[PDB]
């Protein structure tokens, strides 16, 4: 996160830590959406180009976090996987079209006052909130400059019109996909940076109050340059597959 | 289910220190 | 930077 800020001790509860167990190292960010599934972007298990293909041993999954790198001792859960899986149109090769993972758990994890889930947008809250101008927040202990932070940083940035994210890069964007960032003139600054991959873009609901994920930290070029921006996969979009996934196997 | 109400804040009728920012957006 | 985990999460 360039430009944000420590994280407030509860403030995202659902934010999880991919682990790498060797060596041990952070993989991203990824979000709790219920006692026993994470949301995590497909990138993160599954990169070719890069030599990235993590299975569910090679992982480690930390939940109630606030400190990038010290065990949180009785505040935070550590998981195992029972299983990934990983959107079957998922283009690594083009441009990180449908960039969204599934992880269950293999075991129920109990809530707490730093553990709770976040909620999946329905199709008429992502109506009425999905839109230019409107204010989103990003987590992670991901990259401060184009080094990582002691704690979780947090940033607040207004959701682009799609002919002004269209316009600031050569790759091709797809509607599966919304970019996020303050424009050179608002000069106000932020973005997610390398290591929040996953991570979630939430918004809160004004009408029950309720923390809704619109967003997966996806990808970007640099960090916090002008005229730039963040991109997120779509979660509303790709919501028939998440359901799909949750009820079929388990 | 009891998703997204937090337990430090919203079940406790606390915000957190940037929240308005984004409920102020929602024109 | 990472600080060590208890073995049985390994
Ligand atoms: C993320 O945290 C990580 N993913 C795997 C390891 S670290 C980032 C988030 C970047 C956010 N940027 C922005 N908000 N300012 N992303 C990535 O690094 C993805 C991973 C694939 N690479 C290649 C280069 C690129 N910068 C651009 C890109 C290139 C081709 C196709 C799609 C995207 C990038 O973002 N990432
Ligand atoms: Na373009
Ligand atoms: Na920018």
């Amino acid at each position: 996160i360039v430009e944000g800020s420590d994280a407030e001790i509860g403030m995202s509860p659902w934010q999880v830590m991919l682990f790498r167990k060797s060596p041990q190292e952070l993989l991203c960010g990824a979000s709790l959406i219920s006692d026993r599934w994470v949301l995590t972007a497909a990138h993160c298990l599954l990169y070719p180009p890069w030599d990235k293909n993590f299975t569910e041993n090679d992982l480690l999954v930390r939940i109630g976090k606030h400190s990038r790198t010290r065990y949180e001792r009785n505040i935070e859960k550590i998981s195992m996987l029972e299983k990934i899986y990983i959107h079957p149109r998922y283009n690594w090769r083009e441009n990180l079209d449908r960039d969204i993972a599934l992880m269950k758990l293999k075991k129920p994890v109990a809530f707490s006052d730093y553990i709770h889930p976040v909620c999946l947008p329905d199709r008429e809250t992502a109506a009425s909130l999905l839109q230019a101008g409107y204010k989103g927040r990003v987590t992670g202990w991901g990259n401060l400059k184009e080094g990582q932070p002691s704690v979780l940083q947090v940033v607040n940035l207004p959701i682009v019109e799609r002919p002004v994210c269209k316009d600031s890069t050569r790759i091709r964007i797809t509607d599966n996909m919304f970019c996020a960032g303050y424009k050179p003139d608002e000069g106000k600054r932020g973005d997610a940076c390398e290591g929040d991959s996953g991570g979630p873009f939430v918004m809160k609901s004004p009408f029950n109050n309720r923390w809704y994920q619109m967003g997966i930290v996806s990808w970007g070029e640099g960090c916090d340059r002008d005229g730039k921006y963040g991109f997120y996969t779509h979660v509303f979009r790709l919501k028939k597959w998440i359901q799909k996934v949750i009820d079929q196997f388990g | 289910a009891d998703c997204g109400l937090r337990p430090l804040f919203e079940k406790k009728s606390l915000e957190d220190k940037t929240e308005r920012e984004l409920l102020e957006s929602y024109i | 930077d990472f600080e060590e985990i208890p073995e049985e999460y390994l």
